[PDB]
């Protein structure tokens, strides 16, 4: 389990939704 | 996995709807009232004086399902004023609508 290159690649496409709301939380 | 544009997409239409409900809500009883606003994130109405004001967690959050039940508070104090953090922006529990 999350062991996969795909695991990672997914991860980080999620990263950039969260990243967008703490832009919008913190400021 | 939600995707950043989803989000952003999202967070527009509840810009949008934020935007009209501070146009079209009906004025407060008082001026003692905390006013409306629209911090980036969520959609405040008018607070009552010595009040906590509560509002839904933004549905555009990608873990809005997640956490269905949770609140973002704010608290307008006796003199109507959004109470501040000693920074100069609102006081804000965002606790309940942070990703499990």
């Amino acid at each position: 389990e999350g062991x996969f290159t795909s695991d990672v690649s997914s991860y980080l496409e999620g990263q950039a939704a969260k990243e967008f709301i703490a832009w919008l939380v913190k400021g | 996995t939600v995707s950043l544009w989803e989000t952003v997409q999202k967070w527009r239409e509840y810009r949008r709807q934020c935007q009209r409900s501070l146009t079209e809500d009906p004025p407060p009883a008082t001026d003692l009232f905390c006013n409306r606003t629209f911090d980036e994130y969520a959609c405040w109405p008018d607070g009552e004086p010595g009040s906590f004001v509560n509002v839904s967690c933004p549905w555009y959050l990608p873990w809005a399902s997640s956490v269905p039940q949770g609140h973002v508070y704010r608290f307008c104090t006796a003199e109507g004023l959004w109470l501040q953090k000693d920074s100069s922006l609102p006081w804000r529990d965002l606790s309940e609508c942070e990703e499990s």
